[PDB]
């Protein structure tokens, strides 16, 4: 029960602070519109970053060095990747501490060296490949060995970022599927690259091995009967969570690839989730606005909200370092959660 | 007590007592259990066939021994026997008084921990995970210092308890105590093992299995690899046969006792593809019939999964569908063959709830499309009168369900109503009503196959001619055989397998002859005469449609 | 079981007409 | 396709066709063969017999749709029935793209109404609307009724008998053609005002167990909707909270209410949208609706005509159903000895064991 | 085999709806009205002819 007094303390009158962004202070200005979007936004793995882009063009990146964004320099950029084309997905290279990839659903992968001292995001590099080729996500191993780039369909790379991302290897999803028109919706990283998990539209499922850099299909596995949503990974590598959108959420053991536990109170498709560092608390954003709380270990919801007709599609993620999380909130502008005093649960 | 019971649990199985010198001789008398197991059947088989009414807004307004017999004694000596991993005594006992089982449900969940132990090194030396076995390790912890990034490992302790199943609260391990409570018990080798222990521990266990999904998925895929390893070889009927028997009489009474787990069903389906569907219908019909009733927990299950069922029917609308389609799905999608019936029926004679169910079939598995294609040829085939009492009139369920069938054959395309085609193939050599009118709407509804009844001079012009003339003209007399181009070919697809097309032309024109030399009054014989005859055109306009260049003078 | 022991095929739908000769004695 | 034997154009014989429209009444297969000539029509029926449908069907086929020139204009006496006419020419002019609808009545401004008449884009051929603001526009030369061939009157005896309408559609008329086509229609011309199967049973018990024996009624018996008569409106609104509450999806229209919300609720109901509707004597004649299967009496009228009004909300046009009362005090069973006299109907006493569901379906 | 074998279409050129069509139809203009819907009708006057 020390966990639910701790999410509702996070829940409180204080402990809490309005991320200082563009669209805050235009809303500011605006209320004292149309809200574009939150593309994507993805944190530095030593929790000490973070970065974000609009569907404007502009992709922000803080500097986290204070809890309410106090001293957290922001190096704001005007629409890079092109003036027409906006950013769609970032990866933050887990080997240095500045170097970030960006995907604009175009044949063309830009790598920006984030400089902190002025407000210069350089482009260091460009990396191209076949004329009609429409890559729109990019991934980077955990380790920082291994880069993938996936398209919408027929198309799926996978870079050597240690060689100067040499092109390593490819693959046609319909070789991967074997369905009628599937079209690749999420995917993600097993702790460790040595296994990639994707999840298509038809249901499917799909383990793919990546060892050294040859592709190769291992299993398939007709987990859902609608589009899988979202897949994340247990950080102590024992169970792997997958979300669905016909109302499913359910953890399938890694050792044996079976499903251990099943969340019930569902009623509603599944936008996004979470889980905590600490492989604790599973968050929830459903499709009716909004979010649930639930406990790992038990399988019991433990917290609801309501997020109230604002910001109509929202986004969650839990710190990597300590236990706070991010979470949108009224017209697309982001609002930080805290204790102030608890860096991490055990603290507690 | 705990602890005691546990140091009499380990002195119990190395020999210093007897296990029925302590049996004898603890607290509840034989007696008085079997009373209190008497008292739990009767209030169980009650409360189940008979029901509750669970107050939700009801008059809210106007204008200890139990507990005993089940914390102490007799049953918590078994449950910790169980656990200490000395299965013979608690075999023993419960071989003579099975209904020990419903006074608790903690001796299902341990005796499937004790055979899933036994079984999983089987289990990973097929479908082979051992290869895969490499990707359980854990992120690094990665901080920031002097400008430099620097990883370390996590670093847990461990704990010992008395809880049997391990975790992981947080920061920290537990594990069971009594390290080598395995020790008495040896894996399986060979399959041949598995069904050889099956036959004790599963026999046991009873319709219980489904407390613990995990097992039908093991045991379910066990089966799936090993029907694939001879897929050349002579001998897969005889392997087929035998998986055939081992699902009928262990794991399908365990999954219909599941609870919103659609998975599971799913795992047990993808195991049942392999057989030929005649067995596949004779286990649902068995299950149906004499399993159901005179057996008490599966009567207890499927009497909760119908009321369910009908509660949520009676809440279907055009509002509320957003969040009652997932609820009626996964319900359905879990424990179907005894939840879908009161829906075929609702639908068989009440208008907008056919359209609602059309719509919400987007989203259950495999295996509830093949018991829905079961209960539909039920319905069709139950005995009853087609025609209305009044007079030679149609009665009043035919077209409605002939809808659905329609609304199924253009919606979902993966519903495989292959069977029901055959049906129509064969029972049109008798003239049953049911027949030509499945036919009708099958071909009016996906098709898009208007009549040519009323058209006006320049129209009928217009509809002879040049490709866009005659298209406009098509889309002006409200017929859309354009636009279904792709389902249209999926139906005549299903039609070209076994052959169908001739015989059903020949079939459907010398029929109308036969309506021609029947007795009735002349205003019913002229109509339907026209009607046969209009069906055949519309018929044949399709089949033109569809089947072109070389494949219609193949198949004509 | 039964509606599917009715037997199918090419040889059963010939069922032969009558042929239009009607023969001399609403 | 009745309407194909009346010898119309084919776009609006498809219009009609997707209108659901199958057989003629008699007043429709009475009245237009003669109106399609241009003739003068008056017109009275019983109300809801498709008297609209008739000068509809006329307007459309005399109808050659000049660009810019407003020929036919109908006139009524309400704002909701003036929507309700231009749905009705919107749905018969599905197939007829040239041809352009508008409505005007009170509440909007009268700037707006002259820019849409002089919008090419909106400058409409057939015009319903109220006399008073029609009248505001044509005095003002906000439209053009120079070449007006169609008029229509609907609901003529208020037209007639109210001095401030009669005047405006005077002052309507005289700014008309002579030579034009003149309809009136109402369903109700006195003599003073150019050559022209349903189940019935009931249940006798006590206040105090009413709210749990619907909850088990309303559990039990197999409906498509249900509907909820009460006598007041404070006792409906209190039901529909608590049976919300119930997990029950349930509407509530009475009195004592803004006109507004009661059309809302009302046109929601009717659509399917939720399956239990609670109300009082407020609709207890001339609602229409179909898939009303179950009636439950919540408590009962004073008078039989007025409880045979109930009921006639279920079996529509001799079709089955099911109606069950609650009788609680000495009036109820007064009422129910007294229906049975008037109806030659035995209304028995329902029984616990329950009915049998396809004796009402 | 004359009369049984033939149809409407190839004994009626009316050249009239084609030419109301082909007018009505005055995106890239409906793609070039139907890429010239008037090649059918002049296939329909070779096999009128």
């Amino acid at each position: 029960s020390v966990t639910s007094k701790y999410l509702q303390s996070t829940f409180s009158k204080g402990n809490t602070s309005h991320i200082e962004d563009k669209r805050f202070i235009h809303v500011s200005s605006r209320s004292h519109i149309t809200p574009n979007e939150i593309l994507s936004l993805k944190f530095h793995v030593s929790g000490s970053s973070m970065a974000y882009s609009r569907m404007d063009g502009s992709l922000t990146v803080w500097f986290i060095k204070d809890a309410s964004f106090d001293k957290s320099v922001e190096v704001y950029i005007p629409d890079c990747c092109g003036s027409d084309k906006l950013a769609t997905d970032l990866s933050w290279n887990p080997t240095s501490l500045n170097q970030i990839a960006v995907v604009s659903n175009s044949s063309e992968i830009s790598l920006l060296l984030i400089n902190e001292k002025s407000l210069t995001a350089s482009k260091l590099r460009t990396l191209s490949l076949g004329s009609k080729t429409k890559v729109n996500t990019c991934l980077y191993d955990p380790l920082g060995n291994w880069l993938l780039a996936a398209t919408k369909s027929e198309k799926i790379y996978l870079f050597d970022v240690k060689k100067d991302h040499s092109s390593v290897c490819s693959l046609n999803i319909s070789d991967i599927s074997q369905e009628d028109n599937d079209v690749v919706y999420s995917l993600a990283w097993s702790n460790g690259g040595s296994h990639i998990f994707i999840g298509f539209k038809s249901g499917y499922l799909a383990i793919l091995k990546a060892k050294h850099g040859i592709l190769e299909v291992c299993t398939k596995i007709k987990a859902h009967t609608g589009p899988i949503t979202e897949i994340k990974m247990d950080p102590w590598g024992r169970n792997f969570i997958t979300g669905s959108i016909d109302g499913n959420c359910y953890v399938w053991n890694m050792k044996s690839l079976c499903c251990e536990l099943i969340i019930n109170d569902l009623n509603s498709a599944v936008t996004t989730l979470d889980v905590c560092h600490l492989g604790k608390i599973l968050g929830i954003c459903t499709e009716d606005e909004m979010v649930y709380f639930y406990d790992l270990n038990s399988g019991n919801l433990l917290h609801s909200k309501s997020l109230a007709n604002y910001k109509t599609d929202p986004v969650l993620k839990f710190y990597p370092d300590k236990s706070w999380y991010i979470m949108s909130g009224k017209n697309d502008t982001l609002s930080n959660h805290f204790v102030k005093n608890e860096k991490n649960l055990i603290t507690y | 007590y705990e602890r005691y019971m546990d140091m009499c649990c380990i002195l119990l199985k190395n020999g210093f007592v007897n296990f029925y010198s302590i049996w004898d001789n603890v607290k509840p008398e034989m007696e008085f259990l079997q009373e209190y197991i008497q008292n739990l059947e009767t209030e169980l088989e009650e409360e189940s066939t008979k029901g509750v009414e669970n107050p939700l807004a009801m008059a809210a307004a106007l204008s200890k021994t139990q507990q005993d017999i089940l914390l102490f004694g007799k049953i918590k000596l078994l449950e910790r026997l169980l656990i200490h991993g000395c299965v013979i005594p608690v075999i023993h006992v419960l071989k003579q008084y099975p209904k020990v089982l419903y006074v608790s449900e903690s001796l299902s969940r341990y005796l499937g921990r004790v055979f899933e132990y036994l079984l999983n090194p089987l289990y990973t030396s097929m479908t082979s995970s051992g290869e895969s076995k490499d990707m359980a390790t854990a992120l690094m912890i990665t901080r920031i210092d002097n400008g430099i990034l620097a990883h370390k490992p996590r670093l847990i302790h461990k704990y010992k308890t008395h809880e049997p199943f391990e975790s992981l609260e947080l920061n920290s391990s537990y594990v069971f105590y009594y390290s080598e409570w395995n020790s008495n018990l040896t894996p399986f080798a060979s399959v041949n093992d598995l069904f050889e222990n099956s036959h004790i521990y599963l026999s046991i266990i009873g319709p219980y299995l489904g407390r613990i999904p995990t097992l039908l998925s093991k045991i379910s895929r066990i089966g799936v690899a090993d029907i694939q390893k001879n897929h050349g070889s002579e001998s897969l009927h005889v392997t087929i046969d035998k998986w055939i028997d081992y699902v009928r009489k262990f794991i399908f009474p365990a999954t219909s006792l599941l609870q919103n787990n659609p998975i599971a069903t799913s795992e047990v389906y993808e195991l049942m593809k392999f057989f030929p569907f005649e067995k596949r219908y004779f286990i649902y019909n068995e299950m149906m019939t004499k399993l159901s009733q005179d057996i008490l927990p599966l009567k207890v299950s499927f009497n909760k999964a119908e009321r369910e069922a009908k509660s949520i029917l009676k809440a279907l609308s055009i509002d509320t569908i957003a969040k009652e389609s997932r609820r009626f799905a996964k319900l359905i999608s879990t424990n179907p063959l005894a939840s879908l019936v009161p829906a075929v029926k609702q639908i068989e004679n009440y208008d907008k709830v056919s359209e609602l169910v059309v719509y919400t079939t987007k989203y259950f598995n495999d295996f509830a499309y093949d018991v829905l294609q079961f209960v539909l040829l039920l319905r069709l085939t139950y005995n009853r009168p087609a025609v209305q009492f009044d007079g030679v009139n149609q009665a009043m369920w035919v077209q409605r369900l002939s809808i659905f069938i329609a609304g199924l054959a253009k919606n979902c395309p993966n519903m495989d109503i292959s069977n029901i085609i055959t049906y129509i193939l064969k029972t049109l050599h008798n003239g049953n009503i049911i027949a030509v009118s499945i036919l009708k709407e099958l071909i009016i509804t996906v098709g898009g196959i208007r009549d040519l009844n009323e058209v006006n001079m320049k129209q009928l012009l217009m509809l002879n001619s040049g490709s866009p003339l005659k298209q406009y003209a098509r889309h002006l007399i409200y017929d859309f055989r354009d636009d279904n181009s792709v389902i249209s070919s999926r139906l005549t697809s299903f039609f070209t397998d076994q052959s169908a097309i001739s015989e059903i032309i020949l079939l459907l024109y010398t029929l109308n002859l036969k309506a021609n030399t029947q007795n009735s009054h002349y205003k019913i014989l002229s109509t339907r005469c026209d009607e046969m005859n209009t069906l055949l055109w519309s018929f044949i306009e399709l089949i033109k449609h569809c089947l072109k260049g070389k494949a219609f003078e193949e198949n004509v | 079981n039964n509606v599917w022991k009715i037997p199918t095929g090419l040889d059963k739908i010939e069922q032969e007409v009558k042929k239009p000769e009607g023969v001399y004695e609403i | 396709t009745g309407f194909k034997d009346f010898l119309l154009k084919p776009e609006l014989s498809r219009a009609i066709i997707d209108c659901g429209f199958e057989h003629p009444s008699e007043v429709q297969q009475h009245t237009i063969p003669q109106s399609i000539h241009g003739t003068d029509v008056l017109c009275q029926a019983k109300s809801g017999l498709g008297k609209t449908a008739v000068f509809v069907l006329s307007t459309l086929q005399q109808l050659d749709p000049v660009p810019g020139e407003v020929a036919v204009v109908v006139i009524c006496n309400a704002r909701e029935l003036a929507y309700q006419i231009r749905n009705e020419y919107l749905r018969f002019s599905k197939y007829m793209p040239d041809v352009k609808t508008a409505v005007f009545y009170g509440g909007t401004p009268i700037s707006k109404d002259a820019e849409l008449l002089k919008n090419k884009d909106t400058a409409p051929h057939i015009v319903v609307a109220t006399p008073g603001r029609l009248k505001a526009l044509v005095r003002e030369k906000y439209i053009d009724l120079s070449h007006v061939k169609n008029f229509v009157i609907d609901e003529c005896d208020k037209v007639l008998e109210e001095l401030d309408m009669r005047r405006d559609v005077q002052e309507i008329f005289r700014a008309t053609p002579r030579d034009k086509q003149v309809m009136m229609f109402s369903a109700t011309l006195s003599q003073e005002i150019q050559n022209p199967g349903l189940q019935q049973y009931y249940i006798k018990l006590e206040e105090r167990e009413k709210n749990r024996k619907l909850a088990q009624l309303l559990d039990d018996l197999e409906f498509n909707q249900v509907i909820i008569f009460v006598k007041s409106t404070t006792r409906a609104n209190e039901l529909t909270k608590l049976l919300n509450a119930s997990n029950f999806p349930a509407i509530t229209v009475h009195g004592h209410m803004k006109q507004e919300e009661r059309i809302a609720r009302y046109k929601a109901f009717k659509d399917f949208e939720k399956r239990i509707c609670v109300s009082t004597d407020v609709f207890g004649r001339g609602i229409d609706i179909e898939r009303i299967n179950l009636a439950i009496n919540y408590d009962l009228t004073n008078e039989a005509d007025q409880y045979l009004h109930r009921v006639g909300r279920a079996g529509r046009f001799g079709t089955k159903g099911l109606a069950i009362s609650f009788v609680s005090s000495k009036e109820d069973e007064e009422v129910l000895a007294k229906i049975q006299e008037r109806f030659d109907v035995k209304i028995a006493e329902f029984p616990e064991e329950g009915i049998d569901p396809s004796t009402y379906l | 085999t004359t009369f049984w074998r033939l149809s409407l279409y190839d004994i009626h050129f009316d050249k009239s709806l084609y030419d109301e069509r082909k007018n009505a139809l005055s995106k890239h203009l409906i793609q070039n009205q139907i890429k010239d819907i008037l090649v059918t009708g002049i296939s329909h006057q070779r096999a009128f002819k």
